[PDB]
């Protein structure tokens, strides 16, 4: 019953509690959000993506450059 | 055009297509990708993966020339480039 709240993730709907990024408005867990290459972990500040796929630009720019 | 100095079936084919070989070590099957001499390394392990389709070993995924004992990591250069073609055997391991 602690109190500690985040920023639910949208589309899942579920506090985010540690790091959260944020979209039209809208939040997302750092995870459900990664690039489509290391499925690890993306950020909306290097977020690239090709085909709708998510992808860092490491990772993007390594395919296609 | 067809002659290239040769014919067709070999000055030719249909388009210059010629799959090249994958020897996946992490699953030690064996994969081909329809490609040309022209298309960069990142563009062969993303077609691989694209069959693939899952939250599998996308990171741990680069394509080695055993021929060379090498990383093919030049996404700059080209199969052409290096030299590599069907007679070349790759493999898809991190
Ligand atoms: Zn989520
Ligand atoms: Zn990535």
């Amino acid at each position: 019953y602690h109190e500690r709240r985040g920023s639910l993730c949208s589309g899942c709907q579920k506090p985010i509690t540690g790091r959260c990024i944020t979209a039209m408005a809208k939040k997302f867990h750092p995870e459900h959000f990664v690039c489509a290459f290391c499925l690890k972990q993306l950020n909306k500040g290097t977020f690239k993506e090709q085909n709708d796929k998510p992808y860092c630009q490491n990772c993007f720019l390594k395919l296609f450059c | 055009m067809a002659l290239d100095g040769i014919r067709m079936p070999d000055g030719c084919y249909a388009d210059g297509t010629w799959e090249l070989s994958v020897h996946v070590t992490d699953l030690n099957r064996d994969v081909t990708l329809r490609v040309t001499g022209e298309v960069h390394i990142g563009g062969v392990m993303l077609k691989l993966v694209e069959k693939l389709d899952v939250k599998k070993d996308w990171s741990d995924h680069a394509l080695w020339w055993e021929k060379k004992r090498t990383w093919l990591l030049k996404t700059h250069w080209t199969l052409d480039k290096y030299g590599i073609q069907a007679d070349a055997k790759l493999q898809f391991t991190p």
